[PDB]
């Protein structure tokens, strides 16, 4: 009954929730042709997994 | 019964509302402030200031 | 209208006396409120007279209306809200199992 | 600017509010009556064709 909606909120007996970040983006991070990909896991939100 | 919103939409916990920072309309008019600090950050852009 | 509730426990089996819709908070009410306050107060104690089969649900979802916002009871179907208004509870099919 | 600016009132509860503003609106039961339109104009196009 906790009220808290910027990590899971429920629907009836379907759970959401918000993963992120699997990597980390420091900030000498370039984009340069021998860095390594992040796969867009470093953003806010890449998906909404239920 | 789908409605389609540009924007995100996560629903408020309270409901007695207050301030916080923490959404993405205030995320993206902090971004377009900092880059037009680094846009009035350079002297060779403007250089008669 | 106290002796009509006295009265009313002879003729239990006819009529059935009920609290108006007037003496319930306006709009569903709210804690933040003292006026709401008060009008809790005042009908709680009112409540336990009527011969209104319905009236512990009356009494205690009177204070759930108040109280949504601030604390969370689970609700049966997905149909129904914790801020459903406290009238519409008089008929035993809509008692919550909370 | 109305991006930029925008204010509640100064202690309000949301429940409260919504619960005044949307009780009109539902007063109102026009939505009904386009049904029976649409159902008139189907059965229209279809004993036209």
């Amino acid at each position: 009954g906790a009220a808290l909606s910027q990590f899971f909120q429920s629907h009836g007996e379907v759970l959401e929730v918000a993963a992120g970040r699997k990597y980390l983006q420091m900030n000498n991070y370039s984009n340069d042709d021998d860095d390594p990909p992040l796969f867009a896991k470093d953003l806010s939100d890449y998906a909404k997994a239920f | 019964e789908v409605l389609l919103l540009p924007i995100d939409h996560q629903p408020a916990n309270v409901t007695t509302p207050t301030l916080d920072f923490t959404n993405e309309l205030t995320n993206w008019r902090a971004r377009v402030c900092e880059l037009m600090k680094n846009l009035v950050d350079n002297q060779r852009y403007q250089p008669g200031w | 209208s106290f002796r009509v509730a006295l009265a009313g426990w002879l003729y239990n089996g006819v009529v059935t006396t009920v609290i108006d819709d007037s003496s319930y908070p306006k709009d569903g009410g709210s804690v933040t409120s003292l006026e709401n306050l008060w009008d809790f107060f005042i009908l709680a104690l009112a409540l336990p007279l009527t011969t209104d089969p319905c009236a512990p649900v009356k009494a205690f979802m009177t204070l759930a209306n108040m109280m949504v916002g601030f604390e969370t009871i689970p609700m049966d179907n997905q149909i129904y809200t914790q801020s459903r208004r406290a009238s519409a509870f008089s008929t035993p099919h809509t008692w919550p199992r909370c | 600017v109305a991006l930029l600016s925008g204010k509640y009132p100064p202690d309000l509860v949301t429940n409260v509010w919504y619960a005044d503003a949307i009780y009109p609106m539902y007063a109102d039961t026009e939505v009904f009556s386009n049904l029976q339109r649409d159902v008139i104009t189907c059965e229209a196009v279809q004993t036209l064709v």
